[PDB]
């Protein structure tokens, strides 16, 4: 390393965690969602910032101010639309970034998975709170439902809720909080991210066949750096095309009306990416037991590594283990549309049915599927 | 590399010490100490004090010279003419 | 593609279009003739004119 | 020594690289129109 | 034979990385000046009589 | 569970991708507001700043403004003023207060019309056919006096008396005033108030595409260029074995 | 390293940058200000946070809200007082942390010094902006003076100022900005800090005699960890004793009055730690030349390493080089009180005198002092 400029400030040797990080040869495009999360994250914080400079947190002000942006501020309309739609284009990435996780059995990495779980669990909190900030009608009641739901806890419930509200209801001081949180909190996600990426550098990436790739490696600079850029580009359209021609399409909530606590909207739902979770809840008639499922919905992702039941990592070689997996996809997709429907006996029964199936696939079938095929191949 | 192994080379240097229990938290704190403070207070004080002294004078002098000017108008020009 | 967007963000901080409308609004064409006239209030301050 | 080699014609250009850059970077005098320049 | 337009071009410009950089700047320079002007007409030619640019002629300077 | 009909999608001069609004009709569309909606439904969120959007030239707008405005102006030298001054004002409200609003409305509450386009479902077509539709009550249904039966409205009982009849007005243009012609001309206006940036944005909508046609192949050109060394590999296993 | 728990998560080997980091034996208490900056920094962000939850940024609201904290919020009065006084106890540390820098000649570390310079330069910006937020009288005019001062730039000046203001003057949108900045910006300081500490781990600390300490080193865990805690404790009193008995002492600005642009206060000054800088400015009659000095005031700290003129690092062994240094202390101390005085002729002349002396010491005398003593000792 003679006059290699990579040593001289030390910090650049830390920057050879990228450039020479060896990688597998064969990598499907499905591994591009590594980057496209990050860039969807950065593009927030900036566009997340220049909204803050004109926003104001007050029960009296807030809604007026958001009016004030789209009308009077030069280029003020693009930003608000990049930010909001920049949320949805964030999840649609995020889920895929889990999907690759299972179907190739990347969860075998035991630590990096977990930090994965938390890192999800935080976002769902952030992308919630902000959704209150506009203080519109669907924000007000959609605030009461989610929080007041938490009263289910047997004893400390009644106090613990009133604590967060800072009062009896969702009036001012409940707003001001949810600004100061939704502001800071992404930075922490950025903090964890540079941890969540760390452990990965020890074992390198997995690769589609589920085989130790040792004999075949490639420099990271000339090759995958382009492919991410190419990946980075297709996002923009998918972001622009949506945000530019059809603003309100995925902006499915129709309600800009200033919140009136007296009135109630006939139908009330979160925005789309939440629905299925909220759909789980309606199933259980028993209130307390109902909440647990919703909490237990995601956490099961942490228990999956205990269920690795077979002798080969991938699902690309297991037809059965592949067969079921897709049914789980439609099963979720079902839940989405279910919750987006009124609670009327043709729907009611259905959600109750799809609920059990969901767990039954993950928690029983899939761990069994691997057992048979071991027996088949004579393993 | 690793910090402690390779630091430097030293030869034939012997060290002795006691448990912290065997010995005391104050081996003649006041008696042995109070002289030690003095002999090491004076070594600096020659080098330290004088500049601050200059400041305080300026400060006092400054206020007085300031005071006479403003407070007494009939000083240089008295009220006759 | 670079220069526009950069110039677009920075165009957010610079000036509102509302405040700019409140700059130099006193047109006059009234007063009170002679040496007393009346008055106004331009950029915040207000005295005599 | 000092022989200043093509580094000088090198640098010379690079200096002219950014000089035009700022003009392009910014606007100001927009610059004597010289092929379209809006009013 | 004379060198194809590239064979010239490569020797004159893209060889020296300075010029190879410089040419890029002036390129985008002229580019935006012509490019943006065309895009308006195409759009504007689509909407006729729907814009004051045409409409304003009915009432402008009385 | 009132059957909610849906507005059938009409063509719209702005419906297309690169389609724009017609400013000419907007002038009419505004004129209606000042005439009729002035009674009850207000718009808080807009100033007189319109100038060239609806084509009103700054001179015209000023005179247009300086009639309308505001009260008072002498409260011990603190307050506002008559005759707005510049365009700075917002639009005068018919009501001091939600209560004084509701009282005259016989318990009904007129909603704000500013963004009401994007508020209600169905887009602007909701409004147009709504103001269009007024039917005769079916046999075997009763209503409250103020309430009028209209199918689109969710409860199908509305306290709004139908504003429009053939030729309620005369237009600055002079085009015949028609219940159909009048109605649409409004339903364009509101569409502009809910997104004043409208006609401006689609420029990029076009202009980014023409930009973007270049890159995607070009970038895709490079990608295969670099990788072309990998996809050209050849292996052979030549053991001394 | 058999079953040493320090490997197993990798992140803990990164945490042996503390515990076994070898250190010199002899270390004066003057090296405790390494930590006490950090803790004064953390203690901000928290206490800096729980203010945000009840603060509101509006021209109409803001001042009312700060009233609302000291009155109506349970334990609301301590926090505001910890935060503000937690600023002053931050600088009084910070300066010492530079002072140790010169007098032992630690600046010999060439990179870590520089990152030191920036890391200072940022704080002075933050601890400014926040001081606007209360929107009191001394905040309003103290805002106009500092910013409008920047118009001195020959051409772009007139625009560049109006840009930041977002208008012609300091009305609303100028406030909202300075909230969203003063909120985010400390995190960046925390970002740099973990860089500014990095390079240090390569060369280890310096030690009072200015000698390579190699032969004598000590584990960092049992020994200095206590001493910092002991150091960490004495702060609290010095923080508490001030914030509890005598709130407004160091709170020298007396002005809570809601800002009226028409009135002007008779005397106008920044809070204390700024003054001397602001005192430099009054000296120069020429406006433009005046501003440069203020900018050139700090930056000279970066040029000091070029001036290392002697063959031995410490100033503990150079009486002359020590003699002058103290005069510089009073020289600063002079400037402080000078700016805190009206601009009558007994003061006027003085500041002009102390100004030149200041540079003359740093920029001429001290680099000369080392030359003679080399010649003296026969070096
Ligand atoms: C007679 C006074 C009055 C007139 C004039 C008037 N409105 Fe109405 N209108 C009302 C009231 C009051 C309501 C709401 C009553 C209700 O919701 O039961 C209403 C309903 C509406 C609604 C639907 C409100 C909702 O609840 O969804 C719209 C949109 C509307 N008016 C727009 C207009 C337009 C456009 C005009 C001009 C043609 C107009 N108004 C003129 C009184 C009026
Ligand atoms: C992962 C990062 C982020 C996510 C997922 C996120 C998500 C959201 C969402 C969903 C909204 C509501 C959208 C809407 O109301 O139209 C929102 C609004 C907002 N966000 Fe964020 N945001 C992020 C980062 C930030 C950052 C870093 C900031 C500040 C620097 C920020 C400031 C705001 C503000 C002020 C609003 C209210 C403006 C508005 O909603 O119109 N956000 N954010
Ligand atoms: C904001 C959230 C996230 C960010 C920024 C992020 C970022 C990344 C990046 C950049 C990589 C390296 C590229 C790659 O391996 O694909 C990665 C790997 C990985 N992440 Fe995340 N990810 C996020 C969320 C998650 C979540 C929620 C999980 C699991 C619940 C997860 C699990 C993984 C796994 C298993 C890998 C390695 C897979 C492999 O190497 O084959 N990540 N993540
Ligand atoms: C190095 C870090 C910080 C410094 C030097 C600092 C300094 C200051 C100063 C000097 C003030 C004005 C004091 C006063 O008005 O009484 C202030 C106020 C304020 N700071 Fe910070 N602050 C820091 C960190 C933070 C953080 C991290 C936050 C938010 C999480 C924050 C939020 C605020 C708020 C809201 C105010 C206005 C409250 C008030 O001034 O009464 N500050 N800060
Ligand atoms: C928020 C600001 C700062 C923080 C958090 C900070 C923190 C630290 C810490 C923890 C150390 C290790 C302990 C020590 O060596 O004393 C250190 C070392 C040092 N810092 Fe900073 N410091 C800050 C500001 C500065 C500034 C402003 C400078 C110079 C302009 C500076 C220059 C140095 C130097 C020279 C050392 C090493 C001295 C030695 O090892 O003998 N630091 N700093
Ligand atoms: S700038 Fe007005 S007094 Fe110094």
């Amino acid at each position: 390393m003679t006059n290699i400029r990579k040593s001289h400030p030390l910090m650049k040797i830390v920057n050879n965690a990228f450039i020479d990080l060896p990688a597998p040869s064969n990598i499907s495009s499905w591994w591009n969602f590594g980057s496209l999360l990050g860039i969807c994250l950065i593009l927030q914080i900036l566009t997340g910032l220049f909204l803050a400079m004109h926003y104001t947190s007050d029960t009296t002000t807030a809604f007026s101010s958001v009016t004030h942006i789209c009308r009077d501020v030069n280029y003020g309309w693009i930003i608000r639309y990049m930010h909001a739609n920049g949320a949805s284009m964030f999840f649609i990435c995020l889920y895929m970034h889990v999907g690759r996780g299972l179907y190739y059995g990347s969860y075998t990495f035991l630590e990096t998975w977990n930090i994965g779980v938390i890192l999800l669990l935080t976002v769902m909190a952030t992308a919630f709170m902000g959704y209150v900030l506009p203080w519109g009608q669907m924000s007000f009641w959609g605030a009461t439902v989610i929080t007041n739901l938490l009263s289910a806890i047997p004893y400390i419930g009644t106090n613990l809720v009133e604590w967060i509200w800072g009062g009896f209801s969702v009036d001012k001081a409940t707003l001001t909080r949810f600004f100061a949180f939704h502001f800071i909190l992404p930075f922490i996600i950025m903090a964890i991210a540079m941890v969540h990426l760390l452990f990965l550098h020890e074992t390198g990436s997995n690769n589609p066949t589920g085989i130790s790739s040792d004999v075949d490696k490639i420099p990271f600079h000339p090759y995958y750096t382009i492919k991410d850029i190419l990946g980075a580009l297709l996002l923009i359209l998918a972001l622009m095309l949506l945000v530019l021609f059809a603003p309100d399409l995925l902006g499915d909530p129709d309600n800009y009306t200033p919140a009136n606590p007296l009135n109630t909207p006939p139908h009330i739902k979160p925005e789309w990416y939440f629905l299925f979770a909220y759909a789980i809840l309606r199933s259980i008639p028993n209130k307390l037991g109902g909440v647990l499922a919703l909490a237990f919905s995601i956490l099961i992702l942490a228990l999956i590594p205990l269920l690795h039941t077979s002798k080969q990592r991938s699902m690309m070689f297991r037809p059965l283990s592949q067969c079921l997996f897709w049914a789980l996809v439609a099963d979720l997709l079902t839940l989405t549309w279910i919750g987006g429907q009124p609670v009327e006996h043709p729907y009611i029964t259905i959600g109750q049915l799809a609920s059990v199936l969901y767990f039954l696939l993950i928690l029983v079938l899939m761990p069994t599927a691997g057992t048979i095929e071991n027996k088949l191949l004579k393993w | 590399g690793r910090q402690f192994g390779h630091l430097t080379r030293v030869r034939h240097v012997i060290t002795y010490s006691l448990s912290p229990f065997e010995q005391r938290a104050f081996p003649h704190y006041f008696s042995k100490g109070i002289p030690n403070v003095l002999r090491r207070t004076r070594a600096c004080i020659l080098r330290v004090a004088p500049p601050f002294v200059a400041f305080y004078l300026v400060y006092t002098w400054g206020t007085q010279e300031f005071e006479k000017s403003k407070r007494k108008n009939p000083a240089a020009y008295e009220n006759d003419r | 593609a670079a220069k526009n967007v950069v110039s677009q963000f920075v165009s957010s901080m610079s000036a509102s279009a509302d405040v700019l409308a409140m700059s130099k609004i006193e047109i006059k064409l009234s007063d009170i003739p002679e040496g007393k006239n009346m008055a106004f209030k331009w950029r915040g301050k207000p005295l005599f004119v | 020594r000092q022989l200043a080699r093509n580094w000088v014609p090198t640098a010379s250009l690079w200096g002219a690289v950014g000089a035009v850059g700022l003009v392009w970077a910014t606007d100001w005098r927009l610059i004597l129109d010289w092929v379209p320049y809006i009013n | 034979v004379a060198p194809t337009l590239t064979a010239r071009l490569y020797s004159l410009l893209f060889r020296r990385t300075s010029t190879f950089a410089l040419t890029i700047v002036v390129g985008a320079l002229f580019f935006e000046r012509a490019f943006d002007q065309g895009a308006d007409a195409i759009y504007e030619h689509i909407n006729e009589g729907k814009l004051w640019k045409h409409i304003k002629h009915k009432y402008e300077n009385k | 569970s009132d059957l909610e009909l849906h507005p059938p999608s009409y063509p719209w001069s702005h419906r297309g991708l690169l389609s724009s609004l017609d400013h000419t009709s907007i002038r009419r569309g505004f004129q209606v507001y000042k005439q009729v909606c002035s009674s009850c439904h207000s718009m808080d969120y807009v100033a007189y700043r319109h100038l060239v959007g609806v084509c009103y030239t700054e001179d015209e707008a000023k005179a247009l403004a300086e009639e309308v405005e505001v009260q008072d102006g002498p409260n011990e030298d603190g307050e506002m003023f008559m005759r707005p001054g510049k365009l700075s004002d917002y639009f005068p409200k018919p009501y001091p207060n939600p209560e004084a609003a509701r009282a005259a409305n016989n318990g009904a509450l007129p909603p704000d019309l500013s963004y009401i386009v994007r508020a209600r479902h169905g887009g602007e077509d909701y409004v147009f056919s709504l103001l269009t539709g007024y039917c005769e009550p079916p046999t075997g249904v009763s209503l409250r006096e103020g309430l009028y039966f209209n199918p689109y409205f969710p409860g199908q009982a509305i306290g709004m008396a139908p504003p429009i009849y053939n030729e309620v007005l005369e237009f600055d243009d002079g085009t015949p005033a028609t219940m159909s012609q009048v109605a649409k001309d409004v339903c364009t206006f509101l569409r502009w108030a809910a997104e004043p940036e409208h006609d401006h944005r689609k420029r990029m909508g076009l202009k980014m595409l023409l930009m973007m046609g270049l890159l995607l192949p070009l970038v895709y050109a490079m990608k295969r260029h670099k990788w072309s060394v990998l996809k050209s590999r050849k292996l052979a296993y030549r053991p001394p074995k």
